[PDB]
C-alpha cells in the first residue's frame, strides 16, 4: 500500500489560502441608494 | 415538475471529520439554487436567488453567504468561477426589470 502525503496537503493549502484572501461583492435587491 | 434550460457545473466540496475534497454536481436556474448528488443523482438541499446577500469569486474556490436562512457557510472548488459570478449577476437584472418598485 501506497500513502499520499503531497497532492493533499497542497491543494487544501491553496483552497484556504485563496479562501480568506478572495474580494466580496454586494447584491442590489437588499441596497436601495449607491 | 421539472424545467428546460438547466446549467450545471462541476465543484468539489470537503466532508466532516477527515481534511479531502470529493466531487459534486450542482444545478443554478433563473429562479433557485441546488446540488445534486452525482452517486444517488437526487436534490439533498436548495435555496432561493433572492435571498443571497453577498459572494465571493476567487480562481480555483467559489464563496456564498446567506442571511436569515443559513447558520454556517458554504464553500466548494470551482474551475470556472468567472462563469457562475457573471450567471447569477444577470439573473438578479432580469428579475428588476420585471417586478419594478
Amino acid at each position: 500500500k501506497l500513502l499520499i502525503t503531497i497532492h493533499d496537503r497542497k491543494e487544501f493549502a491553496k483552497f484556504e489560502e485563496e479562501r480568506a484572501r478572495a474580494k466580496w461583492v454586494y447584491s442590489p435587491l437588499h441596497y436601495s441608494a449607491r | 415538475p421539472l424545467g428546460s434550460g438547466v446549467s450545471f457545473f462541476l465543484v468539489k466540496e470537503k466532508m466532516k471529520g477527515k481534511n479531502k475534497l470529493v466531487p459534486r454536481l450542482l444545478g443554478i436556474t433563473k429562479e433557485s439554487v441546488m446540488r445534486v448528488d452525482e452517486k444517488t443523482k437526487e436534490v439533498i438541499q436548495e435555496w432561493s436567488l433572492t435571498n443571497i446577500k453577498r459572494w465571493a469569486a476567487s480562481p480555483k474556490s467559489f464563496t456564498l453567504d446567506f442571511g436569515d436562512y443559513q447558520d454556517g457557510y458554504y464553500s466548494v472548488q470551482t474551475t470556472e468561477g468567472e462563469q457562475i459570478a457573471q450567471l447569477i449577476a444577470g439573473y438578479i437584472d432580469i428579475i428588476l426589470k420585471k417586478k419594478k418598485s
